[PDB]
């Protein structure tokens, strides 16, 4: 309802507690209008907010999140990395496998490990 | 159930029992007991607005202390592991013939830390320890030391994965003496220092929690505890990876949780490249 719009607006709140709650809520609701706002929240200053946005994007399953989530594999925060890796798995499908294939080739570190292990499990 | 008061309270309070706050007038209907200890009894309780976890004690001082700990968490600029605080009040329990004090907090459920990492994988262990360290930094900056920090008191909610503490009993003001502790997680037991409430006490416990999370059991010290712990850490692929943080926490190298967090982040970064 107007809850979805409230939570999308709350992603711009000064409080990280409020932004985090909103990101998670939008993931549960599953509405598509939240995808672009959540992609922006992947760059939040707060690591919990980024983790919630990553999870929420995987939960929605909209493939607009695939390349932003791949970038999140480089996040300094390990909760964000694991959650993003998990989110890519949740979205799944050929486009993700396509990206992992590329990533396994021209990637490094964790992101490469994620790609390599994704390809081995598909 | 430790003193006569609390044990009599425990026998007194039944599902269906209602407790009404003296000062604020909120009514809590007990549904089931969640937990029992020296610091009080915890119930799932129903209100007109839903459900809460309700902690009840004859000791108003410890109830007030715990309330202020939860309030300290709630002042953080970010999320923390602590449950939200809702209410605190006194009440008279006619059956137990005693005045009691209580507080209501967020009811949270989820697998214990050890169950979570067993199910989702060991890679989550340092991740959840970093969340734990972030929350301890909040507490420490407010002058509180967790003290009896142990895995049975930590659950993981989500998704997304969040470590949470389910009881703050025994949190202690910095500078005072920690009196509530568990041997395996206790600096003093292992011969590595005092039970002074200071950040480094909590950091020792974090190291032991990570060791328990990997090893999946507790064990007694031997005659050579330092070599015992060194051997266990170095012999395990995951603990070895984080040995700088773990050894520094055991040895008292750190003054703040942020320093341990930094070393854990760095060890993770190296692998993540």
């Amino acid at each position: 309802p107007e809850k979805v719009e409230m939570y999308i607006k709350n992603l711009q709140d000064d409080s990280a507690v409020v932004r985090d709650y909103a990101a998670a809520a939008l993931g549960k609701i599953g509405d598509e209008r939240a995808v672009e706002p959540l992609i922006k929240a992947l760059k939040d200053e707060d690591e919990y907010v980024r983790q919630s946005a990553a999870w929420a994007l995987g939960e929605i399953g909209d493939e607009r999140a695939v390349e932003p989530l791949i970038k999140a594999l480089k996040d300094e925060d390990p909760s964000v990395r694991l959650t993003a890796a998990e989110a890519l798995g949740q979205i799944g499908g050929e486009r993700v496998r396509a990206a992992m294939e590329k990533l396994a080739e021209t990637g490094t570190g964790f992101a490469r490990k994620v790609a390599v292990n994704y390809l081995e499990t598909h | 159930m430790m003193n006569d008061a609390l044990t009599s309270l425990a026998c007194s309070l039944k599902p269906g029992t209602t407790i009404k706050g003296k000062w604020n007038g909120n009514t809590y209907t007990l549904r089931k007991q969640l937990g029992k200890g020296a610091n009080g009894i915890v119930y799932l309780a129903e209100t007109s607005d839903g459900h809460v976890a309700l902690k009840v004690s004859d000791d108003s001082l410890s109830i007030t202390s715990e309330v202020n700990v939860l309030k300290s968490f709630s002042k953080a600029q970010s999320v923390t592991m602590g449950p939200s605080f809702f209410d605190t009040d006194d009440a008279y329990i006619p059956s137990a013939n005693t005045k009691v004090s209580f507080y209501a907090m967020e009811y949270i459920k989820g697998p214990l830390l050890l169950k979570y990492v067993s199910d989702k994988g060991a890679e989550w262990i340092p991740v959840l320890m970093i969340q734990l360290l972030s929350s301890l930094s909040v507490l420490h900056q407010q002058g509180w030391i967790f003290g009896d920090l142990k895995p049975d008191n930590l659950i993981v909610t989500g998704p997304p994965a969040r470590i949470r503490c389910i009881d703050v009993g025994g949190t202690t003001k910095e500078g005072r003496a920690i009196k509530e502790y568990t041997e395996f997680y206790d600096r003093g037991y292992w011969g590595y220092g005092t039970r002074k409430a200071e950040p480094s006490y909590d950091l020792f416990a974090v190291a032991m929690i990570m060791i328990n999370s990997v090893h999946k059991k507790e064990f007694k010290k031997t005659n050579q505890p330092k070599e015992q712990l060194r051997s266990l850490i170095e012999g395990n692929p995951l603990l070895q990876k984080y040995k700088k943080a773990l050894f520094s926490a055991l040895n008292g190298d750190y003054q703040s949780a942020d320093e341990m967090k930094k070393d854990m982040l760095d060890a993770g970064q190296k692998a993540a490249q």
